């Protein structure tokens, strides 16, 4: 389960890192950070 | 948010987005300029 | 009567990918006295793809002649594809055609050191004319490739021969393939003549280093009217690695008027290597005769199957005659306990 999970937590990044660098090079009013901290979160969600 | 890409996808996936090689630093206030200009005519010889 | 038809059509942007031109003609001609003329070419250039084509058909009554080609080539870091299609089409007083297809592409992938290529050459050669037909085209294509989980080479040779002449049919099928780990000559060859006779000839010959060799030659020769049948069914089989052993089969027989006689023989004697070092020793002797004739006939069926260390013996034997009737049942079996 640990490495099963670590692989799949490893494409997420992935996923995560590039849609990231789409919104960071995209016009935006105030949504960037937002964006971001829900990455964020659905990251540490799917530590735990 | 009248300021997104505009394109036809041959490729669907930007490596790059337009604005981003537009190098703008778009804001709200900013007027986005759009002038489409179009015309059609048929023709008849008025030498009969 | 002519109309000219033009475009240009450019959508541009950044990303050059995203950037095409294009470009589309069309032009008419058509004179009161009917000789026709059409042509045609489409272009469109982005950087990501890029194909052609170009069709030209002209039709001055019963002569007919069209041209048409298409070629796309697809550009990218780990591969290069190309496809090119020719095709000349000409009808006067027969239907004849070419449409030559060649493929490429070289992908490289080196992340994993993976590099594949393939070239396919795909040409039909084909006319039409009442009372014959001439077909014929050639599978030729080889391909390469070296990555960790797969590693292959080789060369594939297919070349199909039709015709039609009258009341016989004539087709010649002849393939021939190299691999480094599959090597194969494959020979067909069918010919019968209206009403009259039937040749079958098959010609299979496969080369495999773990398996051994395996050869099947067979030969057929029908003749119709008097109702002979007489074909030849020969074949060894030499078995190389897990299986070890020789599997020999002949078949005899000839159907002729009044008489029949039919001779099959299959014979096997096999020693496979099971895991853990165990081997099945099997060995059968499987041998049939048969007569047959509008006052006497005859059966003969006999089995010797041996497993390890069981062997049997069924033994059958009918015979059909005015002076005796034979009826005989022999069974014998033994089963080590």
């Amino acid at each position: 389960l640990s490495q099963v999970y670590s692989k799949v937590h490893n494409g997420s990044e992935i996923l995560f890192s590039y849609f990231q660098d789409l919104v960071i090079t995209l016009p935006f009013e105030l949504r960037k950070h937002k964006l971001i901290d829900v990455i964020s979160m659905y990251r540490e969600l799917l530590k735990d | 948010l009248l300021d997104s890409p505009i394109k036809v996808p041959l490729l669907l996936s930007e490596p790059i987005n337009i604005i981003d090689a537009l190098e703008m630093r778009d804001a709200v206030e900013k007027p986005q300029e759009f002038t489409i200009v179009a015309f059609v005519k048929y023709d008849k010889n008025q030498d009969v | 009567a002519g109309i000219a038809a033009s475009i240009t059509a450019k959508g541009e942007s950044k990303l050059e990918v995203l950037n095409f031109d294009f470009q589309a003609n069309a032009q008419l001609s058509n004179p009161k006295i009917n000789p026709l003329a059409l042509k045609e070419s489409v272009k469109f250039s982005s950087k990501y793809l890029r194909t052609e084509h170009g069709s030209e058909m002209l039709f001055f009554g019963n002569a007919i002649e069209g041209k048409s080609n298409t070629v796309a080539s697809l550009h990218t870091e780990k591969n290069t594809l190309e496809l090119s299609n020719g095709v000349i089409v000409k009808i006067n007083n027969q239907l004849t055609l070419d449409s030559n297809t060649k493929y490429f592409h070289k992908l490289n992938i080196p992340k994993l050191d993976f590099s594949s290529q393939a070239d396919l050459r795909n040409e039909i050669k084909t006319l039409l004319k009442a009372g014959h037909i001439a077909w014929t085209s050639s599978g030729k294509g080889s391909w390469k490739w070296a990555c960790p989980r797969f590693s292959d080479e080789g060369t594939h040779e297919s070349q199909i021969s039709f015709t039609i002449e009258g009341p016989l049919t004539s087709f010649g099928l002849s393939n021939k393939i190299n691999s480094k780990h599959l090597r194969v000559n494959q020979n067909l060859v069918y010919e019968s003549g209206s009403l009259n006779f039937s040749k079958l000839e098959i010609q299979s010959q496969v080369d495999s280093q773990h398996v051994g060799h395996s050869v099947l030659t067979a030969k057929g020769m029908a003749l119709f009217g008097e109702g002979k049948a007489e074909f030849t069914g020969r074949h060894d089989a030499h078995l190389n690695g897990k299986v070890i052993g020789t599997l020999k089969n002949s078949l005899f027989f000839s159907a002729q008027p009044f008489e029949i006689t039919a001779s099959t023989n299959n014979e096997g004697n096999l020693k496979v290597r099971f895991p853990l070092r165990l081997t099945g020793k099997i060995d059968f002797l499987n041998n049939y005769a048969l007569f047959l004739s509008p006052s006497a006939q005859q059966a003969s069926w006999q089995v010797s199957a041996r497993f390890n260390q069981y062997k049997y013996n069924q033994n059958f034997s009918a015979g059909n005659n005015e002076n005796i009737m034979e009826a005989h049942v022999g069974i014998n079996g033994e089963a080590n306990l």
